[PDB]
């Protein structure tokens, strides 16, 4: 997002990557999230 | 279709080699030798194709402007490369090209006046 | 359950027809092809490169500097370019 | 003392490979409607095909104006069938030109008469030897000295590429002949 | 058997352009003027230039300006070429020789050069 | 259409000059004298194609050769055309083939 | 399961077809190839494993305990492949007998070797006549289903 | 009571569909390029064989991509601690809950 | 490094009009997805002709060296996954023919000999030297053959490379041919289509190397076998 931004960073694009990057730092603090999918580990299981 | 396509590309190159002047369609035909294209094609290539074409402009009976909204003058647009305040807002390597010689030389001029080249 | 037979036979049946005409066109024609692209550009009013190129049976990277010369293009929203030869 | 245990047995060429440049372009359609020991098809390959029985060779002409001849066995004759090539270019009323002439590849090959020990040879020159019974009958032996690439058969013949003068191949072949001699069978 | 092949394609033609003939408006007269006409006619050197020290390695032209031997017209099926030897895979094919008329549908093929 | 090489035959040859006869007495046009060459090609295609049935070995020595517009020539000398039928020996001859 | 269930499902739906895309910017003339598949009768070996050699044998399944591989028979299978293109021909239908997969054997099934022989016999292949089966061996371990 | 024929039943065609769509896709991935075709070449043996062997070593259900805790533990080491325990083993019975 | 993500729960997870929960996964290492790609097609030519897991995890050792030198990018990569098999397969003293690559894979037997050889030069390793015994096993299997039939064939095979009978001669054609005459003096006969259909080698090539053994039949056998058909009733051609 950092290189997207200093680049050619559209618009579309960066709310896309800035709601990929609210859930990636909320499902680290907290991969519950009743009203959201859950961060998962490639084997499926879900991540701790 | 395709002998229209080829008059416009000659008619660029014309205009570049600097033969600026008005002319009409049969005259086209008869310099390229292609007259024999049959009236019927050729009444339609010159009042319906070559009225539409924003290209060229018509007076009277014949064609100006030749091969674009242009202002020609020699390539010497000094005053419209100034262009006061304007400041052109913007020319084209493409366009002076074009336009009669290569750029290179003027470019070259150019850059040792007020202008500067940026690669967009 | 699988016999080697060096080569699948379809494959040598793929080397078979391709060792019989090639699409390797010889271009030291330019303008007949044009011609043909012209007569063709007639029947539609826009192409897609990879058909333009199937149509014309030949290398593409002097096509493509043909429609540098005269032609443009244009993504119709799907994509994949779409080419015009209109000098307007 | 002898060079090797038994010397040379006059290793004989069979094939070379040269090039040279006409230095001017060239319509090669032309060329094969005039010509009469010739041959082009552009659908196929780019270069026209003629053959001379001078020396009974092949010449491959590009329209960029290089020209390839091969089949000479010796250096001179293909000398002697370039410039015959370059005289019926001539003859066609083209510019031709004996410009950049060079031998590209040297072919030779002989019998020592005898049979051979394959495995063995593969064994203590591993580092070279890339032998393969399954595909190609014979093993293929890379040589680095003259930098010579060899093929060598279960009944004793040679045959060697990748010289640029014939003293390469009998360097190579000088090399070689002690060593084939001790695996004799 | 040959001649009745001609007579045959005599048959094909005339009929074949009536209507060619018709549609230009040309009487069958002249179709069969045409047809009576046609068939009364069946029956050391450092110097990189210099290149004079190799003339004459070339033949008479000569050859191919008269033609006279006898002419075969027809079609290649495969065509194959090993060292001096050459191998011919023809079809079709009709052949004139010495006056004669001659055909083939199908041709093999070996020659030396 | 098609290899238009019949054109060049005798078969070929006293067609046009019959089409030439009604040229020059203009009983016909030019271009109706192309339209019955292109029938009479297509028609001596089929009748070779679907009648002839005969064939013919040959041998002999090649003096010359030429390939081009998918078109081979030929001219070889001392040829023996050996049939079952029919033996012929020439001292030369010249080839075309199309296909 | 192995009579009528395996049998049963891929003789049952799945016929399938495909065709390339003829006829792009241009064609005519007659042919978008097409190619039709179906599948038929099913095969299914005793249980058998094979040595890096790639020697087949018949293996035991204690064998298969002791070196950890898998009790399993491989499954084969009757295909066709149905050429009826547009126009030009109907039929060039070809016969072939495909290996599929391996299926793990329950011990002294129908299909588990061992069922044919007597206590003398299962007493010789050093396998208990006492012993009930029913259990799949994966890896090296008896595995059973819970109903 | 679902035993073992319902069960790898159920199973067998989640394997056999899978190995459909690899062929079809592939035969897709041929005629897209043209005329090579082979048929032994599409199949992966390895779809049906393993899918069914990770199952009943793993004990988990499904090919793993259509979840797989509806059916968990339905496969177990065969206990044999004593004679009376296999032949207990083989003969129970489990009951779905919570 | 990062792991996936996928299909939740109930959702509220914005579909607003739109109908894809949430977002779609993304892709992490596009540069390497055609070793992975390779892995796939390496395992599943490998389950044709049923190797041990050992070799194909040597195989793709061989492959990530090569691949990391990339000297010899451009060519098929299934060519140079498949090449790399074979390799594996002589270096795990268990030789295939290339021929059977052939029927496991979609590369011909061209480009697999191409590769072959430039793997060897670049990776600057070599094979052993192939041998008879080394395919008499997996043969007789095949032919359902009885383990003494198989021995008497490895020991023709053997007299066979000592005597020198047919020199340059490959060893897939003598192998052929040793089978055949062992299967022939035997209850347990087999045609020459049937064991040329196995070995691949065309059966033509089987009659002439048996055409060039038959001369010296009595010495080449064990004096174990039983004769089941006599040397002085051994069938020729």
């Amino acid at each position: 997002l950092r290189r997207n931004e200093q680049n050619g960073a559209a618009a579309h694009v960066i709310a896309e990557d800035v709601k990929l990057l609210q859930f990636h730092v909320a499902t680290m603090v907290d991969n519950e999230l009743p009203g959201l999918p859950r961060a998962m580990q490639k084997s499926g299981r879900p991540l701790k | 279709f395709g002998v229209l396509a080829k008059i416009v590309n000659y008619m660029k190159t014309r205009h570049q080699r600097g033969d600026t002047h008005p002319l009409t369609l049969d005259e086209i035909l008869d310099e390229t030798q292609h007259l024999d294209i049959g009236l019927k094609q050729k009444q339609w290539l010159m009042t319906e194709a070559l009225v539409n074409n924003p290209k060229i402009e018509v007076i009277d009976g014949k064609y100006a402007f030749k091969p674009k909204y242009n202002v020609r003058d020699k390539k010497a647009l000094l005053r419209l490369l100034d262009q006061h305040d304007q400041r052109g807002l913007g020319g084209i390597l493409l366009e002076d090209i074009e336009e009669a010689l290569p750029n290179s030389q003027k470019a070259v001029k150019a850059l040792g006046d007020q202008i500067l080249f940026v690669n967009r | 359950t699988n016999y080697k037979p060096v080569a699948n036979h379809q494959y040598n049946i793929e080397y078979e027809r391709k060792k019989k005409e090639d699409g390797k066109r010889a271009r030291a024609d330019k303008q007949h092809v044009l011609d043909m692209l012209f007569s063709a550009f007639e029947k539609h009013q826009y192409y897609n490169l990879k058909d333009l190129v199937d149509i014309t049976k030949q290398p593409v990277v002097y096509l493509k500097e043909i429609l540098k010369e005269i032609g443009v293009q244009n993504v119709k929203g799907i994509h994949k370019n779409t080419w015009e030869l209109k000098p307007e | 003392t002898p060079a090797s245990e038994s010397s040379g047995i006059v290793p004989q060429l069979q094939n070379i490979v040269s090039t040279v440049n006409l230095g001017c372009k060239l319509d090669l359609k032309t060329i094969a409607l005039r010509a009469r020991n010739a041959e082009y098809n552009p659908k196929r390959f780019a270069a026209v095909i003629m053959r001379i029985r001078e020396p009974r060779t092949t010449a491959l002409i590009f329209s960029s104006g290089k020209m390839v001849c091969t089949g000479a066995k010796s250096e001179e004759q293909s000398r002697l069938a370039a410039r015959k090539y370059a005289r019926v270019v001539q003859k066609l009323g083209f510019p031709a030109k004996f410009l950049d002439f060079k031998i590209q590849n040297m072919v030779g090959s002989c019998d020592v008469k005898f049979p051979i020990r394959l495995e063995g040879l593969v064994l203590t020159h591993q580092q070279f030897s890339s032998y393969e019974p399954e595909l190609f009958p014979g093993l293929i032996y890379r040589m680095i000295k003259p930098r010579i690439v060899l093929l060598i058969f279960v009944s004793g013949k040679v045959v060697l590429t990748g010289a640029k003068v014939r003293a390469e191949i009998y360097e190579a072949f000088e090399n070689i002949y002690p060593i084939l001699k001790g695996f004799r069978k | 058997t040959v001649p009745k092949l001609y007579r045959s394609v005599i048959e094909d033609v005339i009929n074949d352009v009536r209507d060619i003939f018709l549609d230009d408006g040309v009487d069958e007269q002249v179709l069969m003027e045409l047809k009576t006409l046609w068939e009364n006619k069946l029956m050391g050197q450092v110097e990189e230039e210099p290149l004079n020290s190799e003339d004459d390695v070339s033949d008479e032209e000569g050859q191919e300006l008269f033609d006279t031997e006898n002419v075969v017209v027809c079609q290649y099926d495969k065509i194959h070429r090993s060292k001096n030897k050459w191998k011919f895979h023809l079809k079709d094919g009709i052949m004139n020789l010495n006056g004669r008329d001659y055909i083939f549908s199908k041709a093999i093929g070996d020659a030396e050069w | 259409m098609a290899y238009q090489l019949y054109r060049n035959t005798t078969l070929g040859n006293s067609l046009q000059e019959s089409l030439d006869e009604l040229i020059q007495s203009q009983q016909i046009t030019p271009q109706l004298a192309l339209q019955v060459l292109l029938q009479f090609d297509k028609a001596i295609n089929a009748a070779l194609a679907q009648r002839v049935r005969n064939r013919v070995n040959f041998r002999g020595s090649l003096n010359t050769y030429r390939f081009c517009d998918n078109v081979w020539t030929f001219v070889l000398n001392d040829v023996e055309f050996r049939e079952v039928t029919e033996l012929i020996k020439v001292d030369k001859v010249k080839i075309v083939a199309c296909d | 399961f192995i009579q009528m269930s395996v049998q049963r499902i891929v003789e049952d739906a799945p016929p399938i077809d495909l065709q390339a895309e003829a006829q792009h910017a241009s064609g005519e003339v007659e042919e978008p190839p097409r190619y039709l598949l179906k599948f038929e009768q099913i095969y299914l070996s005793k249980p058998t494993h094979w040595e890096r050699d790639g020697a087949p044998s018949p293996m035991m399944p204690n064998e298969a305990r002791l070196r950890n591989l898998t009790y399993s028979a491989p499954l084969y299978v009757d295909i066709t492949k149905t050429v009826i293109k547009e126009g030009e021909e109907q039929l060039q239908t070809q016969h072939q007998k495909t290996f599929i997969g391996k299926i793990p054997i329950m011990l002294r099934s129908t299909y588990c070797l061992l069922n044919g022989l007597t206590d003398r016999d299962l007493c010789e292949l050093n396998e208990c006549p006492l012993d009930p089966g029913g259990y799949f061996i994966i890896n090296g371990s008896e595995k059973v289903l819970i109903a | 009571l679902d035993l073992a024929g319902p069960l790898l039943a159920f199973l067998f065609r989640g394997m056999f569909k899978n190995l459909l769509k690899e062929v079809r896709i592939y035969a897709q991935k041929f005629i897209d390029r043209g005329k090579d075709f082979n048929l032994e070449l599409a199949i992966k043996t390895r779809i049906i064989s393993d899918g069914l062997k990770y199952s009943l070593a793993t004990g988990n259900w499904g090919d793993q991509k259509k979840a797989h805790q509806a059916r968990a533990g339905v496969s177990q080491v065969l206990n044999r601690l004593t004679f009376a325990s296999t032949l207990s083993h083989l003969r129970r019975l489990n009951s779905p809950i919570g | 490094l990062s792991t996936m993500i996928g299909k939740g729960t109930g959702a509220a997870s914005f579909d607003e009009f739109g109908n894809s929960k949430y977002q779609n996964r993304r892709t992490m290492s596009s540069s390497d997805r055609a070793m992975m790609n390779a892995f796939k097609e390496i395992t599943t030519m490998a389950d044709r002709i049923n190797l041990p897991r050992n070799i194909v995890d040597r195989t793709n050792n061989l492959f990530k060296q090569v691949y990391e030198q990339k000297s010899l990018k451009g060519r098929a990569n299934d060519a140079i996954a498949s090449a790399c098999l074979y390799i594996a397969c002589r270096q795990e003293g268990v030789p295939r023919t290339f021929k059977e690559i052939c029927a496991v894979s979609r590369i011909s037997k061209k480009e697999i000999g191409r590769c072959f050889k430039l793997i060897l030069k670049a990776l600057e390793t070599s094979v052993d030297l192939i041998t008879t015994g080394d395919f008499m096993s997996r043969f007789c299997s095949n032919l359902c053959l009885p383990k003494q039939v198989q021995m008497a064939a490895t020991h023709i095979a053997r007299k066979a490379v000592e005597l020198d009978l047919v020199p340059g001669r490959s060893p897939i054609s003598v192998a052929a041919a040793a089978i055949y005459m062992a299967s022939q003096a035997s209850a347990e006969k087999r045609t020459q289509k049937e064991i040329g259909d196995i070995a691949g080698v065309a059966d033509v090539t089987i009659r002439q190397s048996y055409r060039l053994i038959y001369p010296r039949a009595p010495d080449l056998f064990p004096t174990d076998f039983k004769f089941d058909t006599p040397v002085d009733k051994l069938p020729q051609l």
